[PDB]
Parts: structure tokens; sequence; C-alpha cells
């Protein structure tokens, strides 16, 4: 489970808006 | 939308599984670490790994999942087993994956199944995450008298 900085991936579909 | 079950025994899991896709945990650089299998199940989503301990993720915190060329990764919050923290794993068929996540996370599933007792249950009070909340309005001057 390596730790990333950022998101590698730039075209994402938000799916869930609550926290 | 998709269908399709036979009793036929099972022996190893492929590497082009419709519900499996072995993925293999990578860094920044991409080098590969760990090998593990994702599972895309209306409960949630479970990497299998060597005896180590295992790992799931629940659609809800899931606030970002994209995909990318042999590259499949999503964002969670801290309330995760693991915690804060991406984790980012190279596969073949990641489409796949990224086309059936939203497949999953779409249809909600409530309860679909008899979940056992959860701490949600009604209980004493404590730090407990809050919903959203509307945004502020504006606000509106006044004229000057003589």
């Amino acid at each position: 489970l390596f730790r990333l900085r950022h998101f590698p991936c730039g075209n994402v579909n938000y799916g869930y808006q609550q926290q | 939308g998709s269908s399709g079950s036979s009793g036929l025994n099972r022996d190893s899991v492929p590497d082009n599984h419709p519900t499996k896709f072995k993925v293999t945990n990578v860094d920044d650089e991409g080098v590969e670490l760990g090998s593990g299998v994702m599972e895309l199940t209306q409960s949630e989503l479970v990497l299998h790994l060597h005896r180590r301990e295992a790992v799931r993720w629940p659609y809800l915190c899931l606030r970002r999942y994209g995909y990318d060329s042999n590259l499949f990764s999503f964002e969670s919050g801290r309330r995760c087993q693991t915690g804060q923290g991406i984790f980012a794993f190279k596969c073949s068929r990641a489409e796949e994956i990224f086309n059936l996540l939203q497949d999953l996370m779409q249809c909600n599933s409530i309860n679909v199944m008899e979940e056992p007792v959860i701490i949600t249950r009604n209980s004493h009070p404590a730090e407990l995450d809050l919903p959203r909340a509307p945004q502020p309005p504006n606000a509106l001057g006044y004229t000057v008298s003589s």
C-alpha cells in the first residue's frame, strides 16, 4: 500500500460528494 | 448491465476475470512492490495478498476514482482502515475496473444484504463525521438620506 503524493490520473468521474 | 450464473467450480482466477482483476501495487515511479487482486463487489473493494493482512475500501469514502494506461488508483480519507493516502496499482484491464466501478457506485447498494450490528446503532454521542451544508447568501446594502 505505497503512499502517493498526488493522483497520477487526470480523467476521473467523481462519484460520492459526501465526506 | 450483465448476468450469467453457472455451477462450475473455479481452479485459478484468470488475469482477465470480469469480477476479478489481478493488480500490482506500484510506487510513484511505477515500480512493482507487491502483487494483489482487486475485487469489484456491490459490497466494496477488497484487495488480496500473501498471508499478510488484507484491506478493504468502502465505495463511499472513495472521493475520486479515475484510470489510465495500465494504471489504476483511488483516493481515500483517513477513516478507512489504511488511512489518509492514495494507492495506485498496475494492471492490464484498468479501464474495465473503471467502467465497472461507476457501475457499483451508482447502484449505491442499500444494505442489499443483512449486515451485522454496527456502531451506527443508536448510542452515546461521539466525534462522528458531519453531513453537507448549504452556501450562505449575500447581503443588501441601503440608500443614504439627505
